[PDB]
């Protein structure tokens, strides 16, 4: 096997965020544009349509650590949102909630990341949650 | 897995080094190198030194290896994520070349810029006294630690 090292796959990451993938529901890009260990990267879903969450959009921050792709990335939500696995009053997005999170595989992405959360916005238990009214975004 | 030319280059590396130039291989990935660039006498990079990291890609050498600065560096071929602006690197790619021809030229690539976009760029040609004396103070900033 032909392993490519956290920084080479973050640039792959970083190219396929420019050009986008699928139906655009999911984004992502480098936060700071200087940041050459490509560590801090904004994330964006679309709420799913026919959930309470549709036609709101969610920023994340997403954080890829030194032992990413190897080792899952940090996910928190900066836009408020009712959904389990998502600490209510800081955002943070608990590992163990989320399957993509707790059973890590290397050949993962932030875009799978991503796609998971919005999966997860179509699961009975969170599609059925009242939100928060929109606007309102956490602390830090 | 491993093709045989890199394990030649790369023995070739360690033995035959570069001068002014450090590169060896990561301990859990033999396709992916450590660099150290020094910068070249009478350029503006000199006295600093700049860190690149290198990879090989599967189709090796059909393709170009990957490379890219890891020191904030003031260069008109170099953007603010350090990617290389390097004809060799993707049109001029030639499986004649090696690892070794590679830093030479991005060694070769501080010593004469090569501003002909990007905002950098730009300065290195409307105002170059300038932008050489921003490239030194970046040198001292950034690549001396």
């Amino acid at each position: 096997g032909v392993k490519v090292p956290r920084n080479f796959r973050l640039l792959e990451e970083l190219e396929e965020g420019q050009k986008g993938v699928g139906d655009g529901t999911v984004s992502w890009g480098l936060e700071d544009d200087e940041d050459m260990t490509l560590t801090r990267w904004t994330g964006m879903i679309i709420g799913p349509p026919r959930t309470n969450y549709e036609n709101r959009i969610y920023s994340l921050k997403v954080e890829c650590g030194p032992k990413y792709p190897e080792a899952p990335p940090s996910v928190r939500f900066v836009t408020k949102i009712n959904m389990n696995g998502i600490n209510n009053s800081s955002g943070m997005v608990d590992a163990r909630s989320i399957p993509v999170l707790a059973k890590w595989q290397n050949s993962y992405s932030i875009k799978v990341v991503l796609q998971e959360l919005r999966r997860l916005m179509m699961s009975k238990e969170n599609m059925k949650l009242p939100q928060p009214p929109e606007g309102q975004t956490y602390n830090n | 897995g491993l093709p045989r030319r890199i394990i030649k280059e790369t023995q070739r590396l360690l033995a035959e080094p570069v001068p002014g130039i450090k590169a060896e291989p990561d301990e859990s990935n033999a396709r992916y190198f450590h660099v150290v660039i020094a910068g070249p006498q009478d350029s503006p990079f000199e006295g600093g030194t700049f860190k690149l990291e290198l990879f090989l890609p599967e189709e090796y050498p059909m393709a170009a290896p990957k490379v890219r600065f890891m020191t904030k560096i003031y260069h008109p071929n170099v953007d603010k994520l350090g990617r290389i602006c390097l004809d060799i690197l993707k049109d001029k790619w030639s499986p004649a070349l090696q690892i070794r021809t590679v830093l030479l030229s991005i060694q070769a690539l501080l010593s004469a810029p090569n501003p002909d976009g990007n905002d950098v760029a730009e300065q290195w040609k409307t105002n170059e006294a300038q932008a050489i004396e921003t490239a030194r103070a970046w040198t001292r900033l950034y690549a001396m630690n």
